[PDB]
């Protein structure tokens, strides 16, 4: 799971 | 000291919303007020507060004392309907009669009833009960919970121009949705707690909106809601938008959301990853665990972009269609390794953005 | 080996949750067998057993394999409504196809499979779904859970005459319940376990249709539609309900079933929230039922009901009478006292086919 | 809570 910032 | 008779069903939802939200004894009660014609009932945790206005017709006497609140409202529940419920003050015991059915409740004084601090509003607005619950559930389920960064355990709600904006996010996921509610509105956005929301959307006749700088207040009919704010910085949710989402997909709502459920069974349990390959018209999604066991579905799509794969939290998928709710869902995408816009086909107030997963 | 058979969703669905209804992993699995025109399921967790024959229209292979339970049933479950699910064994791999969705899932050996071990049947009879659904629904509640006395953790199954009888206790309250089923039964008494009476309940979903049941020394069958569920029985010796029934209640008092449901849910608010105590005051056409707390607070309240009896005091927990009163479900309830210090029989004032024997508390 | 036996 890569995170949005 | 204190007195009243009163209707089981004038009783019933006044007590209910506010019995809503122990850690210290007073906030397991309920602060009653009897004063000018009329019973105040007011219910806290310190962070939050309801208040509940009900019009006395019969006689009554001043005063003030508190009560348990999960205890009162089962009582006045429990009376038949069509009760008339006598209250009194009698020392250190409220008194609830009604019939042949007699209570005697405990209580503490009203002197140590906690009251959250006086403030003054900045920004201030009215719109259907209807429209605040559209914005509340259309991005509900993207705030983040028990998240180390406080500031995502919560809601943002934004006023610009003539649109009141709602925005959630947990850092892998974000939910906007916007609507216009006919009036000039200053720049401001402030994040309501989760705890907050809840309650905002338990009461939802206009509402009557007051937000100030650390608190929000909301009056839907006879009821006023009011929370403090979560004094933090909401991230810049604009810089998160895809930019230029040139590879646009169309499909059917529940036909999709039925693929990746069933594709989702024999995904990892702890990742829930699932991999999407979409080419010319079709879009195929399979999902494998360590079992070495393996989902597969194909599916007609609108599709006329450049053939690419891309990973995806099934969950987090599956939550945007359920929230959705309409024929068809359009997924605008970029590359593999950035996130995905997805929107109704035929509305753009409500947009979704997922991070992918590297698979 | 080479199993196969297509058949539709609908013909597989309530055979598949039924049977799926884990501390060894071949038991959270179910054994699939094709063998001359039948698709047989089976799930067990070694003290019960569901098996469900599914019969086969289109071509199909013999053979046989175990998959997870609850991944085939979701798979199943998700499917569009009227799909049809062809299945086949590819080598250690049980591959499921509709449509365009196509699951490989992982397998056991069959031969690794448990079975309870065979027995044969003492009792058999034949009585309709809503007979045995009305016997456990009007006793199930009173049944002790997690109690160190095993054998109140189940339910009594007793014929006698041309009757069948459930009992059901856990030494402060006891339920009976008798219904006639048209056929000459032996005299026979066993105990169902907890597990197994909640398994065999929410399988009579067919009201009228008929259940036969068999019974043996140690073990318990019911036969509904295409499905067998067998359990084995509890092995200990069951309290005689008979001895603990009052003998002589010459007070009686009867009352609304639902005014005196809501008095007692309305004095429970304010009852000790561990031990649940109400008082009862009984006199001339009259009932007043009182509840105290320890943080002093107290509710009264005073009901008309049709007594003529002496007047007394007696003490209960209020769960075991309201949840008596929310299984009698009736318009008015007899209830028959001794004393003070012996136990009462609540039962419906218009019927006798089930009884309710409560214990008091001490006042 | 007196015991039934």
């Amino acid at each position: 799971q890569a995170x949005l910032f | 000291h204190m007195k009243f008779t009163v209707e089981r069903e004038h009783l019933l939802k006044p007590l209910q919303q506010v019995s809503g939200p122990p850690t210290l004894p007073i906030l397991g009660n309920l602060l009653l007020q009897v004063a000018d014609g009329t019973l105040s009932l007011t219910g806290t945790d310190l962070e939050m507060e309801m208040v509940a206005r009900v019009a006395l017709v019969q006689p009554h006497e001043p005063g003030a004392t508190t009560v348990p609140a999960r205890k009162f409202f089962d009582i006045c529940r429990g009376l038949p309907e069509g009760a008339e419920i006598a209250v009194q003050l009698e020392g250190e015991r409220m008194l609830v009669r009604s019939g042949r059915s007699r209570f005697s409740l405990s209580t503490l004084p009203a002197a140590d009833f906690p009251n959250l601090d006086d403030w003054q509003s900045e920004v201030e607005f009215t719109l259907p009960q209807a429209t605040m619950k559209r914005l509340i559930e259309a991005t509900q389920f993207s705030m983040a919970h028990q998240d180390v960064r406080y500031y995502l355990n919560g809601m943002l709600f934004e006023t610009e121009g003539e649109e009141l904006r709602t925005v959630a996010t947990d850092g892998h996921r974000l939910a906007v949705c916007s609507m216009p509610i006919g009036q000039s509105l200053p720049s401001h956005s402030v994040i309501v707690p989760r705890k907050g929301v809840i309650e905002l959307m338990r009461m939802l006749n206009p509402l009557r909106v007051q937000i100030g700088s650390n608190n929000i207040r909301a009056h839907v009919g006879d009821f006023i809601f009011t929370s403090k704010l979560v004094d933090g910085r909401f991230p810049d949710y604009r810089r998160v938008l895809p930019k230029n989402p040139d590879k646009h997909l169309e499909a059917g709502c529940d036909l999709l959301k039925q693929a990746f459920a069933r594709a989702a069974i024999l995904s990892n349990e702890k990742f829930r990853g699932v991999r999407l390959y979409v080419s010319e018209n079709q879009l195929k999604i399979t999902a494998n665990n360590p079992e070495q066991e393996e989902a597969e579905e194909i599916l007609d799509v609108t599709y006329s972009g450049a053939e690419m794969e891309i990973g995806f939290n099934v969950s987090y998928v599956l939550d945007v269609l359920n929230a959705l709710k309409c024929e068809n869902v359009r997924m605008m995408l970029t590359d593999s390794v950035s996130s995905v816009q997805i929107e109704d086909a035929a509305s753009q107030s409500a947009a979704y953005v997922v991070m992918p997963m590297r698979l």
